[PDB]
């Protein structure tokens, strides 16, 4: 498994919207 | 409305849009949230193990998907507006599948 | 190294919070950047909701009694768990399995 | 050498993925067995179908493995090996016929 | 086999990749 994600992130260079937009929306819970 | 799983909403994440991975029972409930994957467009994370791609032709989403299972939100369910389409159940059988992968369930 | 049930401190100022890593240790030790937590509580009312795991003081190193809000999940990134708390017991993450396989129907 | 999980370009020029086990690749066998490769993503909705990005393939678009489409071609058919599908994927494709074959 | 079924009425059009495998 790990492996294969090492892989897959050596294609997507950088971050994506959602491995980011996510870390974003995170905040909002919390303050809830 | 009355979100159900499955379902792909338009989100402010920047509107970005959704899949609804929270039971219909919690949503159905007086639970002001719901839990979602968020779906990007970027088609090449459909190689990470465990993510789902998604045909545009399927999610009535203007381009092509991919559930991004390791990018898990909590919603309010205000938050949630534009109710874009339904995922069959044999794709989300796939998400299902990513989901208990990443999370070890 | 982050692994699962172990439980971090968390980030307008920033109001800090605890979670309880949920994410399997295939993608925690994977160049993944983003780590899945559920969010640790200390209304222990919210023990009532079902689902929602009852953690004592005495057994997470916490200041209070806590309670894992399986509805309350977030991502964070990997690099903002730094302090780590704790590591849940192998009865209590069973209880948390089944909280989470309820909310998000698996 | 024509080996498993590798994609090759064939004579109708369409792609297609080397499911042929590779004992019988390795052999003298004239034949090889291989899953259809289409460039309609819609085929992804199908329940054995595996998706393949053009970035994991190093095909031109974005590619979609119809199990439900098999093929057996003579080896000299396969000119152009494009590449390679990963372990990770190439288990979905398995799942895939399996599921369709009753496997 | 309602699942084949779905997916075969979102693809109106047949692809001709699955009709070269006949061939």
């Amino acid at each position: 498994l790990t492996g294969q994600i090492d892989r897959a992130l050596e294609s997507i260079h950088g971050t994506d919207e959602a491995e980011a937009l996510a870390v974003a929306n995170a905040y909002r819970v919390l303050e809830t | 409305m009355v979100i159900s799983r499955a379902e792909i909403y338009w989100a402010d994440l920047k509107r970005r849009p959704v899949l609804v991975i929270q039971s219909d029972p919690y949503n159905a409930s007086r639970l002001a949230t719901v839990i979602a994957a968020v779906i990007t467009s970027n088609t090449a994370l459909a190689a990470m193990p465990g993510n789902v791609f998604l045909p545009a032709t399927t999610t009535r989403l203007p381009r092509d998907s991919v559930v991004n299972v390791t990018a898990i939100v909590t919603l309010n369910k205000t938050d949630l507006t534009d109710r874009v389409g339904e995922v069959p159940a044999s794709l989300m059988h796939e998400v299902d599948r990513g989901l208990r992968r990443v999370l070890d369930l």
